[PDB]
């Protein structure tokens, strides 16, 4: 035994503990999700209200890759930043060379590799976070998740943290319910919904909903931030189905 | 076996801690701040009588304005002395003037963590840094291998500190002369020291605005002793 | 215990993390399928799609290393991706300081090589991947070359990987028993997928929608993957025979 | 991290010992036996190969006895491979001696070079050392024959008669029993054979379990020669000094 | 990441011994037998060519390399560490000497390099040692021919005839009492190939043998004419139709 | 070191009562060839800024790469990106005065003259040249090349001092700007007669023209010259 | 490169590989230092176990840094060499910088100083040595006998002794030399050396190396009988 | 080939009184025979009441002025906001200049 | 427990325990308090010396002119990160003649931290930082863990005892945000804040540090004499 102690060693049954031990710091973390639609991709986000004393609206956690990419992520907040900060390099550098924005799925193998990379070595740790990310390109709509193995798929919908089971769940409804398709402005509405359904595993304390989209006819490919009254709208749409 | 930069779970630097426990085991030195001057003392515990105990330096210049004692491995001051002194020829050259007693002191201090696997671990050495400066006037610091470092108007340091420190906190008051605080440091030396005092196995120094860090010779700090033997057989 | 962490030799002369990282391999529980035709080269694998909320067209453990090589994993895809990275990265720089493309066997070899170096530096921990490498080459023809942590490789006639890789093994030595030569005798590379899927069926004992698949072929000048609907009109003609 | 692996093959035991070196010298005690003798005209170096197969290749075999230059030449008692790492490294810096100074490396300054680097490799880079001890036998117009020995300490020390590898101190109490300083070349042959004869694991000693050398300035007026041994050669010195 | 292995990880026990290189030495002795027999105008080296699976193309496995024109090399142990060696091998005949020299080095200088590159990796940081044993054949023109061992330690030794891994002490007994100094390289080949059938336990053929010598020059392997005395490789791989040939009369 | 091989002319711009106007040609040299016709040297960067290049055009589309790269990292966790936060022409300047100076230090310059026109948060124009050398001032009118030598004589004429802006209107202001492109087009050999001009103002915003052409040219009396 | 900590504190605040350094000391063979009025004299002991020893060749235990200063030791053989090599090349720098041979005691800081270095830097463990150095300064009469050891510290002594059973003749020089009265000549300096050496070297053989250094570069080894005169002359004082 | 440097013109006068300093300069800046500025101000206040003035090349001159400016803002965080005497000023700009004595700033200073 | 040895190392829960033990630190150093209007905002630490014949140990550091922090736990790292924040502030002025914003300088010790928790050989930063600031925006405050943690807050309170302060603030809330353009107002409550945190010491002319900045304010310290009219 003693084959968890070090990161990028095999157990006897081919397992490296340290990720699986990653894993259980990003199950801890609080839920996010995101929903892929017609024409684009939804992101969503608890953020636990620890104290009146955190200032509202102020406290941001989705982040912008170049001008077309979001990501949100589950676990330990500062590697999260950690690799967008690397994707934003990726992004920069692929964009300098090439000129046209990096591709969705040619940015989700660069971080793929990045997080692969912190596996192979004892000499570094394994990234506390699950990533969802995505946006439009050329080819259309992307949303992908991204875990601390390296490992990532491409999605229709997607969720991590503590309420990632109640999330998929309602996740799977709508993939069943709307096999058709689902549009920009009703993903947001949903992942309202499906966040604060979710919250449910993190009742002790009250929470502040956060909602970014890249749609091409809603927000013309790039990624903005729900905000406002269509944030509102969004709200009380949840508020209206917890009853 | 362990890293050399961990936290223990109280939220402390182990390898730290242990150089703390080699700077007691260090011999003992005093300082004393008055507004007449900083005083300097020395315990210098030669090993064997064979020992030629004025090679003993545990008193050391760092600049004509700033003097410094040592107490634990005083091996390890030298580098220590050296780029202090480094420090404060450095400033002049680029400022044309003296450097503050407290920024040759955070300079120094700054040395204090820079280990791990830089050098290999923390100095096991505590230094009092005594001088005078136009702006703050007469002022004595401790710097220790954690890199904090405070003011002091008296302190002690080594093996006999708490209790040389138990008596600055009894006689030391705003109005000390530099002449009662010489024979205060020779006092208290006197009370912690193993074997007896005298000239020979004690060093005394001080710092004044107008004749700099001047280390005492023996025969200035032999009448300095007794002249503390008659004041005390006085009551 | 310390010989079971790092690549370095146990008293029987074993490297444990290599055997381990054999173990790895299977994970996916994935069986994989190659073999070589007249005019081309044909591997299939095994798709397994679970969640519901994934997008299938991105879920794939076959790569086009370069325009004439494919290569299949069987083994983790965070490995398998850096695995193929490498190929490709290898198989461009090939091409233009030697002038020519880099041969299948080639790049087996030089996978390989890699893989040796992670079985003797300790700071590099073996990849948890069996890498299966197909093309028609240029002066050997229809290859198939497979690589595995412990730096081995070697060419196959035809070839199978995963947990149940025996049963497909010995399904396929009892036909070359019978056929008495190194291929498939067959002219379309159509009929050769249709041999490689109807000796899984047989050998697995389990039938195949078009998403249960996954195909790669490999011809001279390119090599390809089949859609799920070019995968279908195959399951359709081996229904009807 | 990689910390835990680490042995630490340059630290001290709680005794001030170097556990390395002592460890690699138990190594060299189980090597065939070397042997150096110092006459004042010339110098012996006699060898034993570790136990030999009737297959092995012996007059084209060199597993002891090394020329480092035309003037001095070491015998080896230890790991062979790492002999012939430190052997080449000395080659090179009695080049170096002669291109800079135009004279021959007198011969403590190529033993004290090697015995440097031996050093260098208990005090620090983490690696385990040369488990090799060398004897030396040279020439120079400063010192004349000279006879040195160095371990994987880094250690050297200068010699009349000296024995390294398996049974030194049986050997060592034969040669100061028999040695004289006014000796002869053709007597510190026989010492060397006799000492060899006695100390040995085998049964008997043989021509084909023997490396041998000469250094003598038995060369036509004032110069020095070196003589490694043929096979045929050493079994005429076997009978001729009745050894067999 | 950074290489943070710089330390040895073979290092001396109490008793002396290089725990690394003993367990190299175990994993050699697990090792397909392999041997070497010298005779007066050549020399012969063979082993067994153990397929992992019959789908396996066994010919596109080498386990007889080709170093030099007139050196070859055979193993017994780990396969990749062998191939590796044999591409180092290749590289520093050019590197330190035909890139100096402007020939082919003689085989013991080659096999001096290959010896200096596993010891290298019983010393240096964060590297385990070489799992095989090789042997090493040749031939130049001062030193004519020659037969070499190669240990994980870095030793080597020359041999008249030797046998390596897992039936080597029964071989090497088979060796001792065939071999002469009067041995021509048809009666070595013979030997070679009647030692070999003892340690094979199935098919004993020319598909499962792989056997070279070094020999006589080969003109006819040159590649090109017209240059008297360029007179081509000594080294040659035996044909599975040559082997299957000298099998009869056996 | 190198020497400009594609060449962009005069930049001209100036200060008015409530913003800033500026204007460059569409042209880009090879030498005395006048190779490329369909170039934009007027690069806005968000809607308050303007920057206007002349000199060597591989280091012009460098320097615009360097600025679009600026909005998006600006835009990086910042929620007060289009709003507090957001790029003003001065820090934008400051940027490239920054890299100029930098690269001309490295005896590896931009080869370039850059004016920098816009209106910051508080109203106030902003107005400020920086070239190759890591050169930089302001004055009410800037102009590069030849635009200093012949139109900023023009352009002073309406804006001689920092008392006559807020008695310069857009319409004066722009007039003096189109009139100065016609005097360069006459007497300027590696000028076009095709320009692109922007306005700046802290009420109406950023207007960005596109395909305007010299006109009202005055050829007429050239019939009646003869000979030499 | 190797970069580990070797030199770290304990939990009561001591660094044990320095400490294991001192041990390698206490088993090195005997030597000492002591300084008359005009001269400083420096005595070493040889083990006897080897004979068939070629003294001509065999590193002497005494070093010359300069003409002027010299450098005996106990400890690690091996590693004395890098201090002393160190030592010399520092020497010659001193000369070529300040156009002035090195004072005895800045020779001393600066063997001193390197000694420290190796207690706290990476990959390295503290020299196996502790050294006296002797010599008189230039243009300079007064003698000077300084005394390192492997933490670094070092310090100015009128007789010192270092090594195996150095206890039993620090003892000896304790109660044998006075502070008032140095041994005036070198006669007497090298006979008060000698007799310290006798308390703990066995045979008065060839045993006992002694080393005279005298002002303005003069150094001189003693050689065997003329040591053994030293020897003959103390037995006869003894029986009474 | 590129030369890396240039004249702005300008002319600048510091004269010291009895309890009282001037530091004057115009405000043309110029190159070769054209007007870049009528009004492009080059002595500034530096802070600790010390006014600098660094006259020639302008890019230089302005590089000079904002390191010095630097330099006043460190030596108050690192000397306790100590007050920097112009006598240090001084001693501490001959240091900003020598740095780049083989690539000069190519300025005439005046504090 | 067998998974603290290193900050590379996580335990079978998912937990970085020297970045907890990190954490440990604070909670031993001397209480300090943050709060803020719209207007302005105010540093308040309590300072802690070694006996009464020493100084009392300087808890608020200047970064900017518009910017700067108080510490508790290890002072050097605190000089290690503010020494930081003062280059990246600085830089952020002579390349974009701009003021840093405080989130920027939130972000960029987040980023900074990390980098200790996630590579061998470094250990996490033994300090937690309270960042005011008065920038584009108006009024900030920051509260930085050695975790990487950086939250955006209208008070707060970190250190030994700290919880009570921290329940004050969260009572006064409403009161103490409305206090706009009244400076004096702003730090009495600051201090009546720190107060709660208190036990057997009280708040004297040596002891007690204060900082504001705001609106037409550069960041000035206050200590000694100058803090007599609020003890
Ligand atoms: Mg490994």
């Amino acid at each position: 035994t003693g084959y968890d102690l070090s990161n990028s060693v095999f157990s006897p049954d081919g397992r490296n503990f340290q990720v699986e031990y990653a894993v259980k710091a990003v199950e801890n973390g609080t839920t996010s999700i995101g929903i892929k639609c017609n024409d684009g991709v939804v992101f969503a986000v608890e953020k636990l209200i620890t104290s009146k004393l955190l200032v509202p609206q102020k406290n941001v956690k989705i982040q912008v890759v170049d001008r077309h990419i979001g990501c949100v992520y589950s676990g330990l907040i500062p590697d999260g930043r950690h690799l967008v900060n690397r994707g934003r390099e990726e992004a920069a550098s692929f964009k300098k060379l090439y000129k046209t924005p990096i591709p969705i799925p040619a940015f989700a193998d660069r971080l793929g590799q990045y997080v692969q990379a912190h596996t192979l070595y004892n000499s570094v740790r394994p990234f506390g976070v699950s990533t969802i990310f995505g946006g439009v390109d050329k080819n259309g709509a992307h949303l992908y998740m991204l875990e601390p193995s390296g490992s990532y798929w491409g999605y229709k919908g997607a969720a991590t943290g503590k309420g990632r089971q109640s999330a998929k769940a309602e996740l799977e409804k709508l993939v069943d319910h709307h096999p058709e398709g689902l549009s920009a402005r009703e993903a947001v509405k949903q992942a309202a919904k499906i966040i604060y359904l979710a919250h449910e595993d993190n009742k002790e304390k009250d929470f502040e909903l956060e909602i970014s989209w890249c749609s091409l006819s809603e927000t013309n490919g790039l990624h903005k931030f729900v905000k406002g009254d269509l944030l509102q709208e969004a709200i009380d749409f949840a508020q209206k189905e917890i009853n | 076996d362990r890293g050399v930069s961990t936290f223990s779970p109280e939220g402390r630097l182990f390898q730290v801690e242990y150089s703390l426990e080699a700077i007691k085991l260090g011999s003992t030195a005093i300082g004393i701040a008055t507004k007449e001057g900083v005083v300097l003392g020395v315990e210098k515990r030669a090993t064997s009588p064979l020992l030629e105990s004025d090679s003993i330096e545990k008193i050391v210049e760092i600049d004509r304005h700033i003097g410094c004692a040592m107490s634990g491995l005083t091996a390890d001051a030298r580098s220590m002395i050296e780029h202090a002194r480094t420090a404060a020829v450095t400033h002049n050259l680029y400022y044309d003037e003296d450097i503050n007693v407290e920024s040759l002191t955070q300079s120094v201090c700054d040395l204090a963590l820079r280990f791990g696997e830089l050098m290999s671990r923390p100095f096991g050495v505590a230094l009092l840094i005594a001088g005078h400066d136009a702006d703050d006037g007469y002022q004595l610091f401790h710097a220790e291998p954690s890199g904090t470092f405070y003011r002091y108007n008296a302190k002690a340091i080594g093996s006999g500190s708490e209790g040389a420190q138990a008596e600055l906190l009894n006689e030391w008051h705003s109005s000390l002369t530099l002449k009662e605080a010489e024979l205060l440091v020779l006092k208290i030396l006197k009370q912690v020291m193993e074997e007896k005092l005298d000239e020979n196995n004690a060093q005394l120094s001080c710092i004044t605005k107008q004749d700099g860090f001047k280390i005492y010779d023996n025969e200035k700090t032999a009448e300095l002793i007794k002249e503390l033997k008659e004041k005390e057989a006085a009551e | 215990g310390y010989d079971r962490h790092i690549t370095i030799f146990s008293p029987e002369g074993r490297l444990y993390q290599v055997e381990y990282a054999f173990k790895a391999t299977n994970q996916t529980n994935i069986n994989s399928l190659a073999v070589r035709g007249k005019d081309c080269t044909v591997v299939i694998s095994q798709k397994k799609v679970p969640d519901k909320l994934l997008d299938p067209t991105t879920v794939s453990y076959i790569f086009c290393i370069s325009r004439t090589i494919g290569m299949v994993v069987n083994g983790p895809i965070p490995d398998a991706r850096n695995a193929a990275l490498r190929a490709k990265a290898e198989a461009a720089e090939f091409r233009y300081k030697y002038g020519y493309d880099m041969p299948c066997d080639v790049l087996a070899k030089r996978m390989a090589n890699l893989s040796q170096i992670y079985t003797q530096r300790a700071y590099m921990r073996p990849l948890g991947v069996i890498l299966t490498f197909v093309s028609v080459d240029e002066e050997l023809g229809p290859s198939i070359y497979k690589t595995d942590p412990a730096g081995y490789y070697v060419g196959y006639k035809a070839t199978a990987t995963g947990p149940k890789q025996q049963e497909i093994t010995t399904n396929l030595e009892n036909h070359f028993k019978k056929s008495k030569i190194d291929h498939i005798n067959e002219e379309s590379w159509e009929k050769v997928v249709e041999f490689a899927i109807t000796h899984m069926i047989d050998a697995l004992g389990t039938e195949f929608s078009k998403n249960d698949l996954e195909v790669g072929v490999a011809t001279k000048d390119k090599f390809f993957t089949l859609s799920a609907e070019n995968i279908e009109e195959r399951l359709v003609a081996i229904a009807e025979q | 991290g990689s910390r835990r692996y680490d042995s630490r093959t340059t630290i001290f035991s709680p005794e001030g010992r170097l556990y390395q070196v002592e460890y690699a010298l138990e190594s060299i005690s189980h090597a065939g036996t070397a042997i150096g003798i110092m006459a004042s005209d010339g110098i012996v170096l006699a060898a034993e190969r570790k136990v030999t197969s009737t297959l092995l290749e012996q007059d084209t075999s060199t597993e002891k006895l090394y020329k480092l230059n035309d003037k001095i030449a070491v015998a080896v008692a230890g790991l062979t491979a790492d002999a012939e790492i430190l052997i080449n490294t000395a080659r090179i810096h009695a080049q170096n001696y002669l291109k800079t100074y135009n004279e021959d490396i007198p011969v403590e300054i190529l033993v004290r070079r090697l015995s440097d680097i031996k050093q260098g490799y208990t005090q620090h880079g983490g690696l385990r050392p040369f488990g090799v001890s060398f004897i030396y036998a040279g020439y120079d117009d400063r010192y004349g024959y000279q006879l040195y020995t160095s371990n994987p300490s880094g250690n050297y020390t200068g010699w009349k008669a000296i024995s390294v590898g398996a049974n030194t101190s049986a050997a060592q109490t034969l040669l100061q029993m028999d040695y004289k300083d006014d000796m002869k070349v053709d007597d510190a042959i026989e010492l060397a054979l006799k000492t060899l004869s006695k100390t040995t694991d085998s049964s008997a000693l043989t021509y084909d379990r023997l490396e041998f050398a000469t250094i003598r300035k038995g060369a036509n007026d004032g110069e020095v020669y070196q003589k490694i041994f043929k096979p045929q050669e050493i079994k005429d010195i076997l009978v001729k000094t009745g050894i067999t | 990441m950074t290489d943070r292995y710089s330390f040895s990880l073979t290092t001396f026990s109490p008793s002396g011994k290089l725990g690394q290189i003993d367990y190299a030495l175990t994993a050699v002795k697990q090792g397909v037998t392999s041997l070497g027999i010298k005779a007066t105008n050549g020399v012969v080296i063979a082993t067994e060519k153990k397929s992992s699976s019959p789908l396996a193309m066994s010919e596109t496995l080498s386990k007889v390399s080709l170093l030099t024109p007139d050196i070859g090399a055979v193993y017994s142990g780990m396969g990749p560490d062998y191939r590796v060696l044999v591409d180092k091998s290749r590289k520093v005949a050019h590197t330190s000497y035909k890139r100096i020299y402007g020939e082919y080095p003689p085989t013991k200088l080659l096999v001096s390099e290959v010896a200096k590159i596993m010891q290298e990796a019983t010393q240096s940081g964060g590297v385990r040692p070489f799992g095989v044993s090789l042997l090493i054949a040749g031939h130049d023109e001062f030193n004519g021919f020659s037969l070499y061992q190669v240990d994980p330690s870095g030793s080597y030794f020359p041999w008249k005839a030797t046998a390596i891994g897992k039936g080597s002490v029964a071989a090497k007994t088979f060796l001792e009492k065939r071999w002469n100094d009067e041995l021509e390289l048809e009666d070595a080949i013979h030997i070679a190939l009647l030692t070999l059938k003892e340690s094979v336990e199935g098919e004993f053929n020319g598909d499962t043998i792989e056997l070279a010598i070094i020999g006589d020059e080969n003109p006819d392997l040159l590649g090109y004419t017209g240059i008297p005395t360029d007179k081509g490789p000594r080294f040659r791989k035996l044909t599975s139709q040559e082997i299957n040939d000298r099998l009869e009369a056996l | 070191t190198q020497q400009p091989i594609v060449t962009g002319t005069s930049v001209i711009s100036m200060k008015y009562d409530n913003g800033v106007i500026i204007a460059a040609d569409n042209l880009g040299s090879y030498g005395s060839l006048l190779r490329f016709n369909g170039v934009e040297r007027l690069i806005p960067v968000g809607d308050n800024t303007v920057v206007g290049i002349s000199g060597d055009i591989s280091d012009m589309q460098h320097i615009e790469r360097l600025l679009k790269d600026l909005v998006t990292e600006n835009a990086y966790d910042n929620p007060l990106a289009d709003a507090e936060e957001a790029l003003e022409p001065s820090y934008i300047f400051e940027y490239l005065a920054t890299v100029m100076y930098q690269r001309r230090s490295k005896m590896n310059p931009l080869w370039n003259a850059i004016i920098v026109a816009g209106v910051q948060s508080n109203g106030d124009q902003f107005l400020r040249y920086v070239n190759l050398l890591g050169v930089t001032y302001s004055s009410p009118t800037l102009a590069t090349g030849f635009g200093a030598h012949m139109a900023n004589p023009l352009l002073r004429k309406v804006v001689d001092r920092e008392s006559d802006i807020p008695k310069t209107t857009v319409q004066v202001a722009e007039e003096a700007i189109v009139n100065a492109m016609r005097v360069l087009y006459y007497r300027d050999a590696r000028s076009s007669r095709n320009f692109s001009l922007a306005i700046i103002d802290k009420n109406t915003g950023l207007t960005f023209k596109k395909n305007l052409q010299v006109e009202n040219m005055k050829w007429d009396f050239a019939k009646d010259i003869k000979g030499y | 490169g190797y970069d580990r900590a070797l030199s770290i504190f304990s939990p009561d605040g001591h660094i044990f590989q320095v400490e294991y350094a001192l041990e390698a000391v206490k088993r090195g063979t005997c030597a000492v230092g002591v300084k008359g009025k005009n001269c400083v004299v420096l005595g070493c002991e040889r083990r006897s176990t080897l004979k068939l020893q070629d003294t001509r060749i065999t590193p002497s235990k005494v070093s010359k840094i300069d003409s002027h200063v010299v450098l005996s030791f106990s400890g690690l053989n091996a590693d004395s060499r890098i201090l002393i090599e160190k030592a010399r090349v520092e020497a010659q720098s001193h000369r070529l910088t300040l156009e002035d041979p090195v004072t005895v005691e800045y020779l001393t800081r600066y063997v001193a100083g390197v000694q420290q270095r190796y207690t706290q830097s990476g990959g390295v463990r503290p020299f196996g040595v502790s050294t006296l150095i002797a010599g008189f300064d230039p243009r300079d009469d007064e003698p000077k006998l300084y005394q390192t050891e492997p933490s670094g510290i070092y310090s100015s002594w009128s007789a010192q002794t270092i090594g195996r059973n150095s206890k039993t003749v620090r003892e000896f020089l304790e109660k044998n030399y006075d502070r008032k009265e140095p041994p005036a000549t070198v006669e007497e300096c090298v006979k008060l050396t000698v007799r310290s050496l006798l308390e703990v070297v066995q045979t008065g053989a060839k045993n006992i190396e002694i080393t005279v250094v005298k002002p303005d570069s003069d150094i001189v080894a003693l050689s065997s009988e003329e040591i053994n005169q030293y020897v003959t002359q103390i037995e006869q004082e003894k029986q009474e | 080939q590129f030369n890396p440097y240039g004249d702005n013109g300008g002319t600048i006068l510091g004269i010291a009184g009895e309890d009282f300093a001037v530091l004057a300069g115009d405000t043309r800046n110029i190159t070769d025979y054209s007007i870049n500025s009528r009004y492009e101000p080059k002595v500034f206040d530096c802070g600790d009441n010390i006014v600098m003035s660094a006259n020639g090349f302008a890019a230089d001159g302005d590089a000079l002025v904002k390191r010095f400016k630097n330099s006043v803002k460190w030596y108050h965080f690192d000397h306790n906001d100590k007050k920097l005497s112009i006598n240090s000023a001084a001693r501490n700009i001959q240091h900003l200049l020598y740095g780049k004595r083989f690539f000069p700033y190519y300025v005439h200073t005046i504090i | 427990n067998n998974y603290d040895g290193d900050t590379v190392t996580f335990s079978p829960t998912g937990r970085l325990f020297q970045v907890e033990y990190a954490l440990e630190a604070i909670k031993q150093g001397s209480v300090t308090v943050g709060l803020r209007s719209n207007t302005h905002a105010v540093l308040v630490a309590l300072k802690r010396n070694a006996d009464e014949l020493s100084s009392y140990q300087k808890k608020i550091i200047k970064c900017d002119e518009h910017m700067g922090l108080s510490l508790a736990g290890l002072a050097p790292d605190a000089r290690v990160l503010s020494n930081y924040l003062r280059q990246q502030c600085n830089y952020s002025s002579l390349v974009f003649n701009r003021k840093l914003a405080v989130e920027r300088a939130g972000h960029l010790l987040c980023d900074k931290a990390q980098k200790n928790t996630q590579s061998y050989g470094g250990r996490p930063y033994g300090v937690g930082l309270l960042i005011i600031g008065y920038d584009k925006s108006g009024a900030h405050l920051l509260e930085f863990q050695p975790s990487g943690n950086v939250t955006e807050l209208y008070g707060t309170a970190i250190g030994a005892r700290s919880q009570g302060a921290k329940t004050y603030l969260e009572r006064t809330l409403d009161t103490f945000i409305k206090i706009d353009g009244n400076p004096d107002e702003l730090i009495k409550a600051g201090v009546e804040a720190i107060s709660q945190s208190l036990r057997d010491e009280s708040l004297t002319v040596d002891n007690l540090s204060i900082a504001i900045v705001g609106k037409d304010t550069p960041f000035t310290i206050y200590d000694g004499e100058a803090v007599a009219k609020y003890i």
